RNA sequence: AAAGGUUUGGUCCUGGCCUUAUAAUUAAUUAGAGGUAAAAUUACACAUGCAAACCUCCAUAGACCGGUGUAAAAUCCCUUAAACAUU
């Protein structure tokens, strides 16, 4: 589901456009799923440390 | 605060790192509600991004921009 | 079903305008404000008959009615009940869209309340909010303290019945209690003691007779209207009271006479007229008046 | 000498000499000739009308000619040929004022 | 303007550095080198956290 | 350290209607008759703080302080529109009136506090109405359709009520933070148990 | 006095009450004018009068005038695309001229007020800030709104001076 | 200051006088002084309660749905004002620390509970 | 500026200076407490302490915040192009 708010603002977009519907509106998490937090990451794109000794 | 190139302090040398205790059945319902909470705002993110982009299409080009061009010229 | 005719229908709009009047001198009476060093113009007849009918152009908006509407009804909608909140809090919060380009009356204004539930703000919740964010000139964030009863009536004793109103409508919303309160309030004043030349040629003249129309109590206004030799808007009167009533026993009797004129007062009078006695009285002096003297 | 007349409002800025003498003597030869409505009314035999911003629109009639009231309109130039004072206009111009300018005084 | 004049030295400065760093490079077996008793990277003398011990 | 004391304190609307008043002021305002001393002929553009200080009055008292029984209060009417232009309705400024500057912020309260009530008058200008359209069937000011979860009663998402984790992926836990572990929660109490008083 | 003939002409309200708004095509404005002459009158009034009023509202154009170098006044406008567009104006009124210029190369009023409105959109009333961008500084200013501790104290239970000595009391 | 480097958030600005905060809902470049440059005012959150009890959030919902589509990041006292509002879900840890609080009330009445019966106890020896 | 004082034996003109208003700092004399804002001789030299970490190693951050007005007529506004140590 959507947020309670913007559920709401939502459906009242659509009487004011006057789609007329009972469909509840539905967020869709296919396109944006998460990988793992210790899923290996890209080591190409990674920086390397600094050659000046402490 | 300090840069880089400042010398570190003296009274904290000793210093080691304390790691927080963990309490598994509140550290795994946490872990599961970031997961859930954080693909919901991607979700709504990503519908964000599509309202920028859509409103910004129909001013470029939409019906009402393209009237108006040649509108003008006639 | 015969519609019910409404406040803007063009027919009572155009009878309640002409019982109104016009006064260039009272329209344009001088404000009490900063003032400015007046300018000067040389005219000609024409010129400046031309000035007067733009005078009465601009009299025409400013004397503009403002909405009779009726009152509305609470807001009293949750959209959800968080219980996992209940406790956290101790004040509730109100939170409000300002997006610009939205009228106000559909904008959201929800509140968290402590127990967790969040539902739509009140009609008190969103007028005071809308105040603090969008201010208009003339308003104010918490109600005065002038619209208190006993405030009212000082204004009333003091003859300032344009002003509460005009108090009334800078303040409030047309289709407040607080705006329907106030405004029946003069209106009834005005009715008691015989005082509606205060708001004649003002924009509160047509909200006043219309509300003595539906509420059946439009005797005062003919017999004040007879008795100032303004005959021809007491009869456009008994015309929208015959047009808001058409069942009524008046209108019914005028159908059946044809009376039309001096004649509408007259069936009035007998019929559903709760001083009928006085209304024949001040008419039939007006009639000698005008037949002895022309 | 303006409670002395009787005038009640109005300002006057006077510069170069202070004189005494050549400010009364001055004061009252431009008093004396000023031209009331009702004498410009039949100078050019026009109605001479009011417009107060307190009032909005609404033209008062201050004075009417005597005899025949002409119809030939006053001719209105686009751009007036008027003699403008640098100390009048520059205020309207936004320039700033002197810190000596309209400072809180005694009514008069 | 035509006062602003040129910085050889900042210029000098900038290159001068860049090949030292191509030519000083420092190799894995150098900057992830540990020292197992105190647990600490001698190059940088960084410690390693404590859940990693 | 005795401050003589007005008869019409109770009442001081009455004051300016007797006979006592009218010989000493006429029909002009209270502060016709006053000039302030000062250096220059450009004053000072803030008046006397105060003329009274513990029951001692200053050289040349303010209209108001010099006559006790003048009282400003909000219902002495007559007396605060002596000190409000009758064109344009502004509050004169402390200079104008030459009145201390304790007395021009009590008079203004005095002021506006009458003007609130409605004893004194001024202009209300007329505006027109805030909304150009009074419809109420926005879903705004409505009745949103309720959502299918607050009809049954359950929570919003359900991450947001405590889901008791697996036994096995507890263990994980306790592995993984071997020697730094805190006693394990339980499902939390249903409501906010009520405060202890 | 203002020096000069027809000071006016030197004064803000004058300037701003030209109403020839150039379309954004218009890049230049040469003006060819005769100083003397008999058909070439309504021409020198446009540059006397019109000319500062049309460089006010169109700061970005070049207005270069001529003087004396052809038989007739006229004027031409270079528009971005490479179009010339001449205008004769002998025998015409200075108003003339400035009515004709703003049909053929004049904005409407209806694409002027769209644009004014444009401009304020990132004002917003309920917007806090310094005076020069917003109505009011602080949220202490409205009504109902906790006042600024400065003009009215706060309450003791309000403030952190207070809240600290109770926490050591404990 | 010119910046290299960061991103846009969304964050509150303290603003108000010593013992009265107000905030300014801003967007601005994450390197910014916290009340400094901004780019744009989203909304205001006054967090005392005013006269009717009312902590008062104004959100400019279009403009913030604006700049979450271009990348804009959230701070996390703003995720939470999100939440409450209803147009974000409820963050995480206010669902943890609600529990948190039950769990730690729990306790408080059960110790008074027992403080009570040993109080009760008491009575008993008389 | 709504102005005032001041050249002469006197009058008038010209013309400067000064006064009356407002504020900041320092100083003399004087003073109870409370709320608030501000804090400022010097880009002169500095004892001492602190101001940058985090974290299952890698990385990231310490390029910010904070400070001063050194230099330079140095700038403002605008156009074009490309990037970022970014999201
Ligand atoms: S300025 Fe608003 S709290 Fe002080
Ligand atoms: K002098
Ligand atoms: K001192
Ligand atoms: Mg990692
Ligand atoms: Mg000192
Ligand atoms: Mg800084
Ligand atoms: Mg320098
Ligand atoms: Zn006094």
């Amino acid at each position: 589901p959507y947020p309670p708010l913007l559920r709401a603002m939502i459906l009242a977009e659509r009487q004011k456009n006057g789609d007329t519907s009972v469909q509840e509106p539905l967020l869709n998490l296919e396109r944006t799923r998460m990988r793992p937090w210790d899923y290996p990451a890209k080591q190409e794109t990674k920086g390397r440390a600094k050659g000046t000794p402490v | 605060r300090k840069t880089r190139h400042d010398p570190p302090a003296k009274s904290k040398v000793g210093r080691v790192q304390t790691p927080p205790a963990v309490d598994p059945a509140e550290f795994f319902v946490l872990t599961e509600r970031y997961r859930q909470y954080r693909e919901t705002v991607r979700a709504l993110r990503l519908e964000f991004t599509l309202e920028v982009r859509r409103k910004l299409h129909e001013a470029r080009a939409g019906v009402l921009a393209e009237r108006k061009a040649q509108q003008a010229i006639t | 079903e015969v519609k019910k005719p409404a406040f803007m229908d063009e027919e009572v709009q155009r009878i309640l305008t002409k019982i109104t009047g016009l006064d260039l001198q009272k329209t344009f009476r001088p404000a009490i404000q900063p003032l400015k060093p007046p300018t000067y113009k040389l005219m000609t007849q024409a010129q400046l008959e031309e000035a007067t009918r733009l005078a009465v152009e601009a009299a025409k908006v400013r004397l503009k009615m403002p909405p009779v509407l009726e009152e509305r009804k609470p807001i009293n909608d949750v959209l959800a009940e968080d219980k996992i909140l209940e406790g956290t809090e101790t004040n509730k919060y109100v939170f409000t869209d300002i997006s610009y380009n939205i009228p106000h009356r559909e904008r959201f204004i929800v509140v968290r309340e402590p127990s967790g539930t969040l539902r739509k703000a009140s009609w008190e919740e969103r007028d005071r909010v809308i105040q603090i964010y969008f201010p208009k000139e003339g308003r104010r964030v918490l109600p005065p303290v002038i619209f208190k009863d006993e405030n009212l009536k000082t204004m009333y004793s003091q003859d300032r019945h344009a002003d509460v109103l005009n108090l009334c409508v800078a303040q409030f919303e047309p289709d407040s209690a607080e705006y329907i309160k106030v405004h029946h309030q003069t209106y009834e004043d005005i009715d008691r003691h015989g005082k509606y030349e205060l708001l004649r040629s003002t924009r509160h003249f047509g909200g006043m007779a219309w509300y003595f129309v539906n509420k059946k109590k439009i005797d005062g206004l003919l017999i004040d209207q007879i008795q100032r030799d303004l005959v021809d808007d007491a009869t456009s009167l008994v015309q929208l009271y015959h047009m808001l009533h058409p069942d009524g026993q008046s209108a019914q009797e005028a159908k059946e006479q044809a009376a039309e004129g001096v004649d509408l007062i007259k069936v009035f009078a007998k019929t559903e007229a709760q001083r009928g006695a006085y209304i024949e009285l001040a008419l039939q002096t007006y009639q000698e008046i005008v037949t002895s003297h022309s | 000498i303006c409670r002395l007349i009787g005038i009640k409002d109005m300002y006057a800025r006077v510069t170069g000499s202070m004189n005494m003498l050549n400010l009364t003597r001055g004061l009252f030869h431009g008093l004396a000739r000023q031209e009331t409505h009702q004498h410009l009314a039949d100078k050019k035999g026009l109605h001479v009308v009011e417009f107060r911003e307190e009032c909005g629109p609404l033209p008062i009639v201050v004075a009417s000619p005597h005899g025949a009231l002409s119809k030939e309109p006053e001719p209105e130039p686009e751009v007036p040929d008027t003699k403008l004072d640098w100390q009048d206009v520059k205020a309207m111009q936004g320039l700033k004022r002197s810190v000596w300018f309209n400072l809180k005084r005694p009514a008069t | 303007r035509k006062k602003v004049r040129p910085r050889l030295i900042a210029e000098l400065a900038r290159r001068v550095r860049a090949l030292r760093e191509q030519r000083n490079q420092p190799r894995d077996s150098q900057l992830y080198a540990l020292d197992y008793e105190t647990l600490t990277r001698p190059h940088s003398g960084r410690r390693l956290p404590v859940r990693a011990w | 350290s005795s401050l003589p004391v007005s008869p019409y304190e109770s009442e001081p609307w009455k004051y300016l209607d007797s006979e006592e008043y009218h010989n000493r002021y006429g029909s002009r305002p209270v502060w016709a008759d006053y000039r302030r001393n000062h250096k220059g002929g450009v004053p000072p553009q803030r008046t006397r703080k105060t003329c009274i200080r513990n029951n001692k009055v200053a050289g040349n008292p303010c209209p108001i302080c010099r006559d006790h029984k003048l009282h400003v209060d909000f219902r002495n009417v007559k007396l605060l529109e002596q000190f409000v232009c009758a064109h344009t309705g502004i509050i004169f400024h402390a200079p104008y009136t030459g009145v201390c500057m304790k007395q021009h912020k009590k008079l203004t309260q005095a002021i506006q506090k009458a003007r609130e009530c409605g004893l004194l008058s001024y202009y209300v200008p007329q505006v027109e109405p805030r909304d150009a359209d009074f419809g109420t069937v926005h879903g705004a000011v409505s009745v949103t359709p309720p959502a299918p979860t607050l009809l049954s009663g359950e929570p919003w998402y359900p991450w947001y009520s405590w889901q008791q984790p697996p036994e096995r992926e507890l263990s994980r836990l306790r592995r993984l933070y071997q020697g730094n572990l805190l006693e394990e929660s339980g499902p939390p109490p249903e409501s906010m148990p009520e405060m202890p008083t | 006095p203002m020096k000069g003939r027809f000071p006016i002409r030197r004064t803000l309200q004058y300037l701003g009450r030209g109403d020839v708004v150039f379309k954004e095509s218009v890049k230049i404005m040469t003006v060819n004018y005769n100083t003397y002459g008999e058909l070439g009158e309504g021409a020198r009034k446009f540059v006397f009068f019109n000319i500062p009023q049309i460089q006010y509202k169109n700061p970005w154009v070049q207005i270069m005038m001529f003087k004396n170098m052809t038989p007739s006044p006229f004027l031409r406008f270079y528009l971005d695309s490479g179009e010339q567009v001449l205008v004769d104006v002998e025998t015409k009124s200075n108003k003339e001229i400035m009515e004709h210029i703003k049909k053929i190369l004049g904005k409407k009023e209806e694409t002027l007020r769209e644009e004014e409105l444009e401009k304020q959109q990132r004002f917003h009333p309920g917007n806090f800030g310094p005076r020069k961008y917003c109505l009011r500084e602080c949220m202490c200013e409205v009504e109902g709104q906790v006042p600024c501790p400065g003009l009215v104290p706060l309450p003791k239970e309000m403030t952190g001076k207070y809240k600290a000595a109770l926490k050591a009391s404990t | 200051k010119a910046y290299h480097g960061g991103h846009l958030t969304i964050r509150l600005a303290l603003g108000g006088c010593t013992n009265r905060p107000f905030y300014r809902i801003v967007a601005a470049h994450n390197k910014c002084p916290r009340d400094g440059r901004f780019v744009e005012q989203l909304g205001s959150y006054d967090p005392l309660p005013n006269s009717h009890g009312e902590k008062l959030v104004a959100l400019n919902l279009d403009r913030i749905r604006h700049w979450i589509g271009c990348g804009a990041h959230l701070s996390k006292p703003m995720e939470k004002l999100l939440g409450l509002s209803g147009f974000f879900p409820l963050h995480p840890m206010m669902i943890t620390n609600a529990e948190r609080l039950r769990r730690r009330r729990a306790r408080e009445v059960l110790l008074a509970s027992q403080k009570a019966e040993s109080e009760a106890k008491e009575t008993e020896a008389s």
